[PDB]
RNA sequence: GGUUCGUGGUAGGAGAGCGUUCUAAGGGCGGUGAAGUCAGACCGGAAGGACUGGUGGAGCGCUUAGAAGUGAGAAUGCCG
RNA sequence: UACUCGGGAGUCAGACUGCGAGUGAUAAGAUCCGUAGUCGAAAGGGAAACAGCCCAGACCACCAGUUAAGGUCCCCAAAUA
RNA sequence: CCGAUAGUGAACCAGUACCGUGAGGGAAAGGUGAAAAGCACCCCGGAAGGGGAGUGAAACAGUUCCUGAAACCGUGUGCCUACAAGUAGUUAGAGCCCGUUAAUGGGUGAUAGCGUGCCUUUUGUAGAAUGAACCGGCGAGUUACGAUUUGUUGCAAGGUUAA
């Protein structure tokens, strides 16, 4: 028996064509477009899934070390004297920490400055 | 055997290979013929021997 | 997640003075750019603006070691065929002092948008007077 | 109740040359309208001009509303049918011509 | 009061009556989950711990076992006629504070 | 059900599946609204599958097998 | 892991880098062999950008940690050690 | 076995229209409704075409008339936009506007980081190498008879019929 080509292909094409509504232009439009800026965008997607944790990472750093050299105290230092006191706080609550419990911070900074000496 | 519940003997049946019908089953684009020779062409090939 | 990112206006934004005399040309750049740009608060987010203002005083008596002050050139284009022109340190330090500091601090901030609306909070005089008073700044050591 | 509206359906004028005189009368008191489309020296002006003036009559009589404190609502051209035409160039070969077409519609209500 | 404990392999800033989400955890809606692993104890006083403060627990409820939204994992090369694509969900748990010990 | 070692991939080998039209049997829904079509913030590991609302105005799924004119983004591809 | 038997293939345009030789002029991102690596078929970090160089092999999710080459004045994370 | 790009070239005044001196080549084009009950009458207009009224279950079924997708052309509006260098997205993100298949929701997005389309052919292509204006339909490993190897079933020193 003759399988004509209905509905199934229409189907297929308007999911691909919803997933890009935002984009410029016809890239929201044309099936050939869409499917090109979809593609894409998955494979964006996928790599700043990785690098969004660098990101943060580095942005904690860098507000670890403003609020620790108001201490007289380098990042580094502050780190070191973390690591041989025993201390294990990550990135992520020190910089809480720094920015809106600055007393505890400044304790634990003083704990770091026993450590060292 | 009801005929609404017909199962032939397991393993004495299998499924026919369709090939050139996209990249995701691995007999996609050229078809499980390789690239660009005489035994890529329609009709191509030796003799037997 | 719970991480703190900062608002317009959410900072307070002060005002300094640095005095410039016999401090060399790019060791007070640098720390004028970190200031600009924000960088030594516990609210620094990279995407906005937390930074200070700055006024620079006696630009003037900016240093310059070595032999820069006759061999360091300055070259611009006007983008007409063979219009380039060029400009000794020593002659710009003499004639416009202020130009030459707001070059060397200009090529040391981030080159967009952002980067040209911290350009706007500089201010740099080659006297020992500056004409805001009005805005009650302190005075600023180095390092 | 409170709008009328009247269309002239295949007009031969081509849609691209009447939103240009349609663009002038949107959201104008119609005494002044009228005078608008009057007063222009383009071909679409008469066609509008009849498609307002019967909008504003069978505001009148269908509906009983006062000619004095009417407006143009809304006023729009949309695409017709095509006629498909040729027209012979040199060296043997033919050149496609459109003959457009366009629907001019027309809404005026009390303000 | 607050804690700084650890689950899940992340550490997490805790408060008195806080919903927060974490990793699964062997647990039935409505039980009760206690955290023997706290880093510090902030507010009004400040006790450091070496790495954990000894003595010290964070008492929670469990209110709900799930799954987030749902993601999309896609991947291509360009001119290689490769493609692959993978649908993920991934589980929490949801728990209230009860108590900083 | 467990322990250990693994899980980049073109040509290519092997396996398991989704979806389309038709047939057979069982069992169904539909003028209190079928297929189609439009819109949604739902579900599955993928191909994909439901639910609700509008338009439509008479046919269509489900389960187990069977048979294929069996799935298109590209051919200076053919027609509109 | 190796071997034997059987079903199914694709491949027979290679490239550069280190070392050992020929031809060339002890020229060539040249050409032709031996040997190892990488690309081809390999994303990620460093050489500003950069198939083939240095580090190192992506099953998926995480606003967690320690390191490699390379780095720590500002752009730009980390020593104005 | 097909169901109007299919099935005869031709479901309809088709070997017709059209093309060629000629032999010859050779199309496109189905569907109102159960029943014409196919819109009396009034209004704007020269007319076409409309707005009411009426028939009808339905007129958004009004003579390409069942359904009516996409490209394409418009009208109205919620968020953004005239110091900015942009494979047009993705990750972080304020502000403003909403309220769902109710769940760590929806729309738009100032600003910040990263980021040279798809295919083919190549040692190697973002490639200044090839193809594609866009959207829709159609469009490529099949069948018969033999050979060989694996799986399954019946019988087994036997197995099996062809016309
Ligand atoms: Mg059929
Ligand atoms: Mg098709
Ligand atoms: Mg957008
Ligand atoms: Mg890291
Ligand atoms: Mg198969
Ligand atoms: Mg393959
Ligand atoms: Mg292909
Ligand atoms: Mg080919
Ligand atoms: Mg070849
Ligand atoms: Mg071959
Ligand atoms: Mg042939
Ligand atoms: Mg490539
Ligand atoms: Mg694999
Ligand atoms: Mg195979
Ligand atoms: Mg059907
Ligand atoms: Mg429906
Ligand atoms: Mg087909
Ligand atoms: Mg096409
Ligand atoms: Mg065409
Ligand atoms: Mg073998
Ligand atoms: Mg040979
Ligand atoms: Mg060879
Ligand atoms: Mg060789
Ligand atoms: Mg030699
Ligand atoms: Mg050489
Ligand atoms: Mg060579
Ligand atoms: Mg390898
Ligand atoms: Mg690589
Ligand atoms: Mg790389
Ligand atoms: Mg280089
Ligand atoms: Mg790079
Ligand atoms: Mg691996
Ligand atoms: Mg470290
Ligand atoms: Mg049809
Ligand atoms: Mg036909
Ligand atoms: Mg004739
Ligand atoms: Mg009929
Ligand atoms: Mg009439
Ligand atoms: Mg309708
Ligand atoms: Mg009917
Ligand atoms: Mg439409
Ligand atoms: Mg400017
Ligand atoms: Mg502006
Ligand atoms: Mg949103
Ligand atoms: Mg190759
Ligand atoms: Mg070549
Ligand atoms: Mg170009
Ligand atoms: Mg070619
Ligand atoms: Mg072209
Ligand atoms: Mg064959
Ligand atoms: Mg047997």
């Amino acid at each position: 028996p003759r399988v004509k080509g209905g509905t199934v292909t229409r189907k297929r094409r308007k999911k691909i064509v919803k997933l890009a509504k935002g984009y410029y232009g016809s890239k929201h439009l044309l099936f050939k477009v869409a499917n090109q800026a979809v593609m894409k965008s998955y494979q964006y997607a996928y790599r700043d899934r990785r690098q969004k944790k660098r990101d943060f990472r580095r942005l904690w750093i860098a507000r670890i070390n403003a609020a620790a050299r108001m201490q007289d105290l380098s990042y580094s230092k502050l780190m070191h004297g973390l690591k041989l006191a025993g201390i294990d706080i990550n990135r992520k609550m020190l910089a809480d920490l720094a920015v809106n419990d600055i007393a505890s911070f400044n304790t634990l900074a003083d704990s770091a400055k026993k450590a060292l000496a | 055997m009801k005929l609404h519940e017909l199962k032939p003997s397991e393993g004495s049946r299998k499924e026919r290979n369709r090939v050139g019908r996209g990249t995701g089953s691995g007999n996609g684009k050229t078809s499980g013929r390789g690239h660009k020779g005489q035994k890529a062409r329609s009709g191509g090939g030796v003799r037997l021997g | 997640r719970t991480t703190y990112m900062a608002k317009p206006g959410e900072v307070e934004r002060k005002w300094y003075v640095i005095d410039a005399t016999g401090v060399s040309l790019g060791r007070l750049s640098s720390e004028v750019a970190s200031i600009l740009r924000g960088k030594n608060k516990p609210q620094f987010t990279p995407h906005i603006d937390t930074g200070d203002f700055v006024i620079i005083i006696n630009a003037g008596k900016i240093g310059l070691t070595g032999k820069k002050a006759t061999d360091k050139i300055y070259y611009r284009h006007s983008q007409y065929p063979g219009g380039l022109k060029s400009r000794t340190a020593g002659e710009m330090r003499t004639n416009n002092p202020e130009k030459l500091l707001e070059l060397s601090i200009k090529g040391m901030l981030p080159k967009n948008s952002l980067g040209r609306q911290l350009f706007k909070k500089l201010h740099v005089y080659g006297g020992s007077e500056h004409e805001h008073a009005a805005q009650k700044p302190e005075v600023y050591e180095l390092r | 109740v409170t709008s009328a509206k009247a269309v002239a359906k295949t007009v031969r004028i081509a849609p691209r040359k009447a939103r240009i005189v349609i663009d002038l009368i949107r959201g104008k008191q119609v005494g002044e309208a009228i005078a608008i489309l009057k007063y222009t020296p383009r071909s679409a002006s008469p066609i509008i001009e009849k498609v307002l003036k019967s909008a504003i009559a069978n505001a009148e009589h269908n509906y009983d509303l006062d000619i004095n404190n009417l407006v143009v609502e809304e006023a729009f051209v949309d695409e017709g049918p095509t006629l498909k035409r040729f027209r012979p160039r040199a060296q043997g070969r033919a050149s496609a011509i459109n003959k457009r077409t366009s629907h001019i519609t027309v809404v005026v209500s009390e303000v | 009061m607050y804690a700084i404990i650890e689950t899940g392999g992340k550490q997490i800033k805790v408060e008195a009556g806080q919903e927060i989400y974490v990793e699964k955890l062997a647990g039935e809606v409505g039980d009760v989950v206690t955290f023997d692993k706290v880093l510090f104890v902030g507010g009004d006083s400040a006790k450091v711990g070496v790495p954990f403060v000894d003595g010290a627990t964070v008492t929670a409820k469990v209110e709900k076992q799930g799954r987030a939204k749902k993601l999309t994992v896609y991947k291509y090369k360009p001119k290689k006629n490769y493609h692959k694509k993978q649908g993920h969900r991934q589980p929490y748990t949801k728990l209230t504070i009860d108590a900083i010990n």
